[PDB]
């Protein structure tokens, strides 16, 4: 009890307790309840919940009984500060459907429901704490707001434990308890009228109009308790909340416009109509729930317009009126104390700078520290300190993840440009180094010294091997930094790295399965994914390891000496090809897919696709005009194509896009002396189009004022590809020439 | 055994809770059924046509779905019809390409059924029929995205990157769905012994047997299955099987019109079967080899047996239900010189010897129903003696053609059982129902117009259709319709209380059957005559919201000779006296009709 | 495989038996019922030939 009162509420306790979690992972009520305080109201947590620990909890409820304090923390796992958990609900229906009827018992037979009406009487009074009944209604709350979820699977599944004929046999029956009715016109609510199931067997029913009466009869009741003092909470919350929201969500639809055709549905309209009017005359209606009841009014009043019912003729003037009127020292020393902390705070921001940068440097020239003439000075002469220092960091990959993160981060930091701090920071960084310590040339030389230490064999192995994150990202831009400035040696060490060495096909397969995983979340979204904000790193790292023209190792990117072939270029013009939306994107849809979010990404991508092919490079040339998912039409479509949602807002952005586009085209048609590659361009390039946009490009030029890249150029790469093309092509040679 | 190249004709076994073969029920239903008591891998079903499915390679549908929901500015929609047209073109492009590759576990594959031409697709935004939590999988003649299926081995042999090999046993997940195929047992009410094949979590296995390769599927030469019709060179009269006094009788018709070779008709169409070892195995044809031959209307078997005249013939030809027996295999001879023994050209003269007896089929000029004016059949028996003039024809049909005779021939069974249970006298309110979307749906197929949801008691058609009205009548769907309008009426149901609400559903029942009448007599005199010889009970059920003075008049609206028969002194006094009743100008007009003729 | 040529190594193969005409298969049936925890499975030759047992 005092570990629950002690984590309730604040999350840094929360996080703190949950750290120690081994002691609470064991069967007993007290513990799960424990953990569910845990775990309660925070996102954080819930949304890296392990699956082991839904899997154990799963199990023993399956193992030893059922029990309702497992089912509250599972609800409470999957909704956090009133936002839901996609991952959390899908492993919990999984887990649920795998484990069978034990675990799941739904009481939709005869027999089944002879026994739910003998628990209900026995509770006529109220739920008891713990009972079989109490277990059914946290089942059919957490199914449904499981079913919250956009899943088809799930929402089916739901549907198949409780068909629509149980909910009606149990609610509309003559006796129904509260609880009951609550749990299952939520469970209706999140899991019938809200599906993406085509048949909606819910909208073509006459069985939600039975629904919608018994509410009706429930409102009746409520309020005749309330004229005699006998006003019951659970059913004023039940019909003031539930029955307000699916009235609202089925009267709200657009596919019940075809369902309102008996005119006793009609006369059901008209008493529930009434039967809100009755709810806002009287005063107890609170002004939160106020707010409800009108928005419902509201949409009822729609409906009943839209379908043109005749209403009575005073109550619809009633209806009109009520439309038209809704349309209308202690506390003193603590912020002191904070406002001497914020000052300090913004006062010491450049010096704890400076002291990073007198670290690195310190590491950069760790010979002076010692003696001259020393053993030591002599090993730090010739790598020494720093040579352990990257031969340990793989040795501690596992050890200590906060320590490699680090390491690799200082790392980066030496390979990058000097920066002044500010006169105060440049002082101190002085005084810093006097005491401790007695161009692009400058990079390259620094690169140079990894290059021999063995930083590439420490990239490369954590790149191959690393189960964490941060550590492939923080790896992935040390790699970054030391081919920055295209160095033709790093490049070099890097390429008789993947040739000799064991491990091969791994570096290169971790990459590809990692492009795979980005081009499939792309495709299934349609701010931006954490996996597909990962693939810059990637594009740039593998851009700069190409640059330069380097053949050999286009080459062996594009298909390696190994036993197992792994090829990039191929699977970037697919990710390419996925990103721009394919054909529908090149037909003409292409700008409503492209925003201001991904328009970098794009860029990167079409700078590498680019590199790859110059050099020239015939075989990185025909992979990628003949791929199979026919990607280059998309290549094409970025310059016939004008972006309207983007060029309206964003003009600098399409322009560049345009640009990056001819220079790819170009690119592969740099050194192409047949016709395949002609006749494959000239299909998706329409002659007439593309004199069109380069005469549309001169008159566009006007706009240089406030774009950098003038459109001259851009109009002048497409008119030298059109001269390239036409070679192959009389009628656009005819159209090429002037008037 | 062999790789399955891509192009082979398969069938798919269902090991697993239910094994038997996935067949598919006929007509527009789109569900897929396997069904355990038809038979097994030794014994095939009768019915081998409905489990035949062709492999075929990945298709694309993006444009294809835009376009669709575009459907479901005008510039734009132009540009994605031209995408849909390119991108097929593309398709059948790529699948021209790469016909004949193999299919290696883990790749991708599409299941087209060759009787319907439509691909087995998985939906996973639908529950199943009869098992809820279990996603659809239904035919679809488009395709869609759920077409796409993998092929895993549920073999620990195969791995990832091997070959699939005929004979073996796999697993089918759908792309999409993510679920293995599964055959439930869930038995579907509407027929009995079927059960429902859907896409959810389980562990059956699909054996893929082999029926015919990518090598043999050339469509210039006699192969396994095909159909055809045996057409006489020498009579130029086309071989035909049909019911004649209680017992189906085969025979050579003789037709009147000029050009024999027109004279076209569904109960002439036989298909062969190549004997092979394997009973599930078909492939081309060779010319030393044996043949079986199969009637696609009666599902019976030509055979000869013992000629009690024993005329100069010994034995004669007969259908025989069953085709197990060695009396029904036949050997295909040449009529001209051929190099070595290669496949048999299609649209060949050949000649039928019986293997049992080693006799050559030979025609006779005695007709079989000699009490009979115009006899137009002609005996067919067996002679020990060859005779080279003696030569049968293998003509193609169009595929349309199958097509229409597989709907028909279903929908007529249907018919026929409905007719026996009302006459029996009892039927539900489900029959009722599925009698009526029946009738419904053969008025669509009578009339041939696309169905846009308009009234089934009203349509219009401009050009009526010959051979379909040629179909309608010879599969006896017409003279099903005369019962179910006539057996009702001898009481379960009245005339007068037609307007009862309780008798309101079978009235409309047989509207649809009056108008199943209407579309016949069009343009044809055969179907106006054939209708025209019953106008006894159209005539005494006239007057009543039947709409027969409708069919009626339209019967009688064009021939001038059928006017002047059923018109007399009699129905004019009818017409008259429901004039008096209804007093409604709709029979006046009807009389003035009937007044005059062709203008 | 291509006519009868070598056995190829690591290769699954169906072992029969040439004087009672019967193939090898697995069997569920424990030798050791009288022992805690069985790890042994009998072993024994069916007349039909099962394509799983490999
Ligand atoms: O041109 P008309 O006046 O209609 O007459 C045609 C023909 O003279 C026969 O009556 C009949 O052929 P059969 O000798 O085979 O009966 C044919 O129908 P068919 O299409 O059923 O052959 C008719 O269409």
């Amino acid at each position: 009890q005092f570990l629950q009162k002690f984590c309730a509420g604040n999350p840094g306790n929360q996080a703190l307790l949950h750290k120690h979690l081994h002691l609470f992972l064991t069967p007993g009520l007290l513990e799960a309840e424990t953990m569910q305080h845990i775990f309660l109201n925070n996102y954080q947590l819930c949304s890296e919940i392990s699956e082991p620990v839904l899997q154990h909890f799963v199990h023993l409820l399956a193992t030893h009984g059922r029990h309702v304090q497992y089912l509250d923390f599972l609800h409470t796992v999957i909704k956090a500060e009133g936002k839901y958990v996609k991952k959390c609900q899908d492993m919990i229906m999984t887990e649920l459907t795998n484990a069978g009827d034990d675990v799941v018992v739904f009481y939709n037979d005869k027999a089944s429901l002879a026994h739910l009406l003998d628990m209900m009487k026995a509770a006529r009074d109220g739920v008891e704490d713990h009972s079989p009944l109490m277990y059914h209604i946290s089942l059919v709350d957490l199914l449904a707001a499981c079913a919250e979820g956009k899943n088809v699977y799930t929402e089916i599944k739901c549907t198949s434990l409780l068909p629509l004929e149980d909910v009606v046999s149990v609610v509309t029956h003559e006796d129904c308890i509260t609880e009951v009715k609550m749990a299952y016109v939520n469970f209706v609510n999140h899991c019938y009228v809200d599906t993406e199931v085509e048949m909606k067997e819910i909208y073509t029913s006459n069985h939600i109009w039975t629904l919608f009466e018994n509410f009706t009869l429930d409102m009746a009741r409520v309020c005749s308790k309330r004229e005699k003092r006998v006003a019951d909470p659970t059913l004023e919350k039940y019909v003031l909340s539930v029955v307000l929201d699916t009235i609202n969500a089925f009267f709200s639809s657009p596919f019940s416009e075809n369902s309102t055709s008996l005119q006793t549905h009609q006369t059901i309209v008209v008493q529930l109509l009434q039967s809100t009017t009755r709810l806002l005359e009287c005063p107890w209606l609170q002004q939160q729930h106020k707010g409800s009841v009108e928005a419902c009014i509201r949409t009822l009043a729609m409906v009943a317009k839209g379908r043109a019912i005749l209403l009575p003729m005073d109550l619809d003037a009633h209806i009109s009126s009520m439309l038209s009127s809704g349309a209308s020292d202690y506390k003193n020393i603590i912020e002191k104390l904070q406002d001497i902390i914020t000052a300090l705070e913004e006062r010491l921001k450049p010096l704890v700078q400076a002291e990073l940068s007198v670290l690195v440097d310190v590491l950069h020239w760790p010979e002076l520290l010692f003696l001259e003439g020393s053993e030591a000075y002599q090993r730090c002469e010739s790598g020494g300190f720093l040579s352990k220092l990257i031969q340990h960091t793989k040795d501690l990959m596992e050890s200590e993840e906060k320590l490699c993160i680090k390491v690799l981060r200082t790392l980066q930091q030496m390979l990058l440009k000097k920066t002044k701090y500010g006169d105060r920071g440049n002082q101190l960084r002085k005084m810093l180094l006097q005491n401790y310590l007695q161009d692009w040339s400058a990079i390259a030389a620094t690169q140079c010294r990894l290059d021999k230490e063995g930083a590439t064999k420490l990239v490369c192995d954590l790149i191959t091997s690393t189960k964490n994150e941060k550590i492939f990202q923080e790896s992935i831009g040390l790699a970054i930094h030391l081919l920055d400035g295209g160095n033709t040696e790093i490049q070099k060490s890097f390429h008789n790295l993947m040739m000799s060495d064991k491990k091969s096909e791994r570096f290169f397969k971790v990459l590809h399965d990692r492009m795979k995983r980005a081009q499939q979340e792309t495709k299934s979204t349609v701010e931006m994914g954490t996996s597909v904000l990962i693939m810059q790193p990637i594009l740039r790292f593998l851009q700069l390891l190409c640059e330069n023209h380097n053949r050999d190792l286009q080459n062996f990117l594009r298909c390696q000496n190994n036993k197992t072939n792994y090829n990039l270029v191929c699977e970037t013009l697919q990710f390419l090809d996925i990103m721009c939306g394919s054909t529908t994107g090149g037909l003409g849809l292409l700008g409503l897919y492209i925003n201001e979010d991904n328009v970098g990404l794009v860029i990167q991508t079409l700078e590498t696709l680019t590199e790859y092919c110059q050099g020239p490079c015939h075989e990185n040339q025909t992979c990628i005009v003949t791929h199979e998912s026919n990607g280059i039409d998309i290549i094409t479509a970025l310059i016939l194509n004008d972006i309207s949602p983007l060029c309206k807002y964003r003009m600098d952005l399409v322009l560049q896009l345009k640009d990056n586009a001819s220079k790819l085209l170009l690119a592969l048609m740099e050194s192409r002396h047949d016709s395949e590659n002609a006749e494959r361009i000239l299909i998706s390039l329409r002659p007439q189009e593309l004199v069109d946009v380069i005469k549309k490009a001169y008159l566009q030029e006007e706009e240089r004022e406030n774009s950098e890249v003038s459109p001259r150029e851009v109009g002048h790469n497409i008119y030298i590809l059109a001269l390239q093309l036409s070679r192959h092509n009389k009628q656009l040679q005819h159209l090429l020439k002037p008037v | 055994s062999s790789f399955l190249h891509i192009g082979d004709i398969v069938s798919l076994y269902a090991e697993g809770s239910v094994n038997g073969f996935i067949s598919t029920l006929g007509l527009v239903d789109d569900r897929c059924v396997v069904e355990p008591a038809a038979g097994d891998l030794d014994n095939p079903p009768k019915k081998f046509r409905d489990c035949l499915f062709k492999v075929c390679p990945m298709n694309r549908y993006s444009a294809q779905k835009q376009y669709w929901k575009a459907k479901q500015d005008v510039v734009l929609l132009q540009k994605l019809q031209h995408a849909a047209q390119m991108e097929q073109k593309q398709n059948d492009t790529e699948n021209k390409k790469v016909h004949g590759d193999v299919v290696k576990y883990g790749s991708v594959i599409q299941l087209l059924h060759m009787k319907s031409n439509k691909y087995l697709t998985v939906n996973k935004r639908l529950p199943a029929l009869l098992e809820k939590n279990a996603m659809r999988v239904t035919l679809d003649a488009t395709g869609n995205e759920g077409s796409w299926l993998f092929i895993q081995p549920f073999w620990k042999l195969r791995s990832n990157g091997d070959n699939v090999v005929v004979g073996d046993k796999v697993i089918l997940n759908p792309v999409n769905a993510g679920q293995p195929l599964h055959a439930s047992n869930y038995e579907l009410s509407d027929n009995a012994g079927c059960k429902e094949v859907n896409s959810v979590n389980c562990n059956t296995s699909w054996k893929i047997n082999l029926f015919m390769q990518f090598r043999d599927h050339l469509e210039e030469v006699l192969k396994g299955g095909d159909v055809v019709r045996l057409f006489h060179a020498e009579q130029e009269k086309f071989l035909t099987c049909d019911e004649y006094k209680g017992k189906l009788q085969v025979f050579l018709r003789t037709t009147l019109r000029q050009s024999a070779t027109s004279a076209t008709s569904s109960n002439a169409l036989w298909e062969v079967e190549v004997v092979h070892h394997d009973p599930c195995r078909g492939g081309a044809g060779h010319w030393n080899g044996l043949y079986r031959f199969k009637h696609l209307a009666t599902g019976n078997y030509l055979a000869a047996e013992e000629n009690p005249s024993y005329e100069k013939i010994k034995y004669c030809l007969v259908a025989v239900p069953h085709g197990n027996d060695i009396a029904s295999l036949f050997e295909l001879d040449p009529t001209t010189l051929q190099k070595t023994d290669s496949f048999v050209p299609r649209n060949s003269y050949v000649r039928l010897r019986h293997l049992c007896t080693n006799t050559w089929i030979q025609s006779t000029n005695v007709p079989i129903d000699i009490e009979e004016e115009r006899p137009i059949r002609l005996m067919l028996g067996t002679c020990p003696t060859k005779e080279d003039k003696e030569a049968f024809a293998i003509v193609s049909v169009p595929v349309s053609e199958i097509r229409d005779l597989d709907f028909a021939n279903d929908a007529s069974s249907m018919l026929a059982s409905a007719v026996e249970k009302l006459n029996e006298g009892f039927i539900s309110q489900n029959d009722r129902r599925f009698v009526i979307q029946l009738l419904e749906d053969l008025v669509f197929f009578v009339s041939d117009v696309p169905n846009n949801g308009q009234n089934v008691l009203d349509i219009m058609v401009t050009k009526p259709n010959r051979e379909r009205q040629k179909l309608m009548r010879e599969q006896n769907i017409l003279k099903q319709v005369f019962g179910i309008l006539k057996a009702p009426f001898r009481p379960l149901v009245r005339l007068e209380e037609l307007s009862d609400q309780k008798n309101a559903p079978y009235q409309h029942m047989f509207r649809l059957c009056y108008r199943v009448l209407r579309h016949s007599q069009e343009d044809y005199r055969k179907n106006q005559e054939h209708i025209a010889k019953q106008f006894g009970m159209m005539q005494s059920q006239i007057g009543y919201d039947i709409l027969a003075e409708d069919t009626i008049t339209a019967l009688l609206h064009n021939n001038r000779k059928l006017l002047e028969k059923h018109i007399t002194k009699t129905e004019v006094e009818t017409f008259v006296s429901l004039v008096r009743k209804n007093r409604e100008p709709r029979f006046l007009d009807y009389l003035s009709d009937l007044c005059v003729s062709n203008h």
